[PDB]
Order: C-alpha cells, then sequence, then structure tokens
C-alpha cells in the first residue's frame, strides 16, 4: 500500500537525518520491521533529508544482497541481563574478535560456558545474539 | 666408583647455571664455592655451571633444574661426572636464537 506515509513520513517528518547511498535504515511499525535502501540520494551520495526534500518509494522491492537481516537477535534485542551478557561478551568477544592476539600471548582463555536459567529466560536468545553480533 | 659420579635430583633454586652439591662432596673434590664446573652426563653432552654449597643434599646426589638435565640428557636416577674447571674464559662475543615453536607469534 501507501508505504510513504506509513513508515517514511513518521521517521523523516521531525528530524533531519543524514542519509548515505547504498544504506539500509529500519522503520519500526504495524507490528513489523521494514527495512527500506537508500537508491539514490542528491546532490551527492551524502544528503540531509529536509521537510522541503522530496521522497520518492514507487519503485519495486529491492533484493537483499547478502545484505544481513537487520532483525537478526543481537544485544539489543535482549533484556533483564546486562550482568550476565557483559560477562559473556569479555569471555567471548576478545578471542573470536582477536584470535591472532591470543594466540601470539600464549595464556589460555575459558572455552566451556553453561547458561542455566528458568526456561523462557533466553539462553537460546543470548547465544544467538553474541554469535550474530561476533559473526563466529 | 668415583668420588665425582653422582645421582641427579630435583633443585630447589630454578635458576639454569646454579648447580648445589653437599658440602662434604665439595671439599672431598675440593671446589671453590661459587666457581665453575663442568658436568658431563649421558652420550656425549656436557655443561658449564657455577656451584654452590647445600647441606640438605645427600654426598652421593647433585641437584640440577630441568634445563640443565634437558642438556645432559639425563633423567632422574641417572649419574652424571663432575670436573673442576676454574680456567673458564670470559667471552668476547655470544650468538644465541630461540626456538620456532617457543617463539611462535611474539616477535
Ligand atoms: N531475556 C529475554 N529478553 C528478551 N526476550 C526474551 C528473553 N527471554 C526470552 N525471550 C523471548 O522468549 C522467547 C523464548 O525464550 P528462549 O530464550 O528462546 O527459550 P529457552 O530459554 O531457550 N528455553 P529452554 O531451552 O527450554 O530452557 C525468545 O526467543 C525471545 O523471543
Ligand atoms: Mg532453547
Amino acid at each position: 500500500g501507501n508505504l510513504f506515509d506509513a513508515y517514511l513520513k513518521p521517521y523523516f517528518l521531525e528530524a533531519y537525518r543524514p542519509v548515505r547511498k547504498g544504506d539500509l535504515f529500519l522503520v519500526r511499525g504495524g507490528m513489523r520491521s521494514v527495512e527500506f535502501k537508500v537508491i539514490e540520494t542528491d546532490p551527492a551520495e551524502y544528503c540531509v533529508v529536509a521537510p522541503d526534500t522530496e521522497i520518492f518509494c514507487e519503485g519495486e522491492p529491492v533484493k537483499r544482497e547478502d545484505e544481513e537481516r537487520l532483525d537478526d537477535v543481537g544485544y539489543d534485542d535482549v533484556g533483564g541481563v546486562r550482568k550476565q551478557m557483559a560477562q559473556i561478551r569479555e569471555l567471548v568477544e576478545l578471542p573470536l574478535r582477536h584470535p591472532q592476539l591470543f594466540k601470539s600471548i600464549g595464556v589460555k582463555p575459558p572455552k566451556g560456558i553453561l547458561l542455566y536459567g528458568p526456561p523462557g529466560s533466553g539462553k537460546t536468545l543470548i547465544a544467538r545474539a553474541v554469535a550474530n553480533e561476533t559473526g563466529a | 666408583k668415583s668420588p665425582n659420579r653422582l645421582v641427579v635430583d630435583e633443585a630447589i633454586n630454578d635458576d639454569n647455571s646454579v648447580v648445589s652439591l653437599h658440602p662434604a662432596t665439595m671439599e672431598k673434590l675440593q671446589l671453590f664455592r661459587g666457581d665453575t664446573i663442568l658436568i658431563k652426563g649421558k652420550k656425549r653432552k656436557d655443561t658449564v655451571c657455577i656451584a654452590l654449597a647445600d647441606e640438605t643434599c645427600e654426598e652421593p646426589k647433585i641437584r640440577m633444574n630441568k634445563v640443565v638435565r634437558s642438556n645432559l640428557r639425563v633423567r632422574l636416577g641417572d649419574v652424571i661426572s663432575v670436573h673442576q674447571c676454574p680456567d673458564v674464559k670470559y667471552g668476547k662475543r655470544v650468538h644465541i636464537l630461540p626456538v620456532d615453536d617457543t617463539v611462535e607469534g611474539v616477535t
């Protein structure tokens, strides 16, 4: 339908927002999140949207072209766990992102992690969030 | 049976040059404390180390760390021969390199 007034107009009406060609931005509403890719911008690839600026959204859907799902589980999709998530990050992100440094240092970090808790408290969600945030 | 043949054992100090001998054995061999001596083990390996007094050790035994034992290719319970070598001379230059496996990474 009229996606423009439904999603974009509230998203740009109030604040002057920067935009760069090829970037995808997420708009939440209607019990769903919609990813909009900036096909073209003027006068250059970098621009700032203003009330007088024209917005054209009459084209067909665009493919993902190897882009990652912006709705994938992340640290922002997990709530009620800040201390535990901090411990998990400190254990995991440092070696996985920087394995060369750890193998050069010679110190052995822990590898066995056990998330225990009542059903429905996360666990599966936390692991997916960590994996998606580390790309491992 | 010789006064210079001794059974290696575990050491106290972890330095790679200090070797502790029972003062009785050193006096028997007429060895000056804190001087240089030469130790021969198995095969044909030998090392040069500074000796020291330690009454805890026994006369028929000498205490060395794993480094010196590895250099001598001798395990615990083996026998080594000790010879006084106070004539050791200071070296003008030494070319030393690390090992690949141990130095992997750090550069
Ligand atoms: N702490 C949380 N924060 C946000 N959403 C959560 C949280 N815990 C659970 N959820 C939501 O509830 C869903 C079901 O819980 P989930 O964590 O997937 O089950 P689980 O803990 O793996 N169950 P079990 O393995 O049987 O103990 C999740 O996929 C999220 O959508
Ligand atoms: Mg589960």
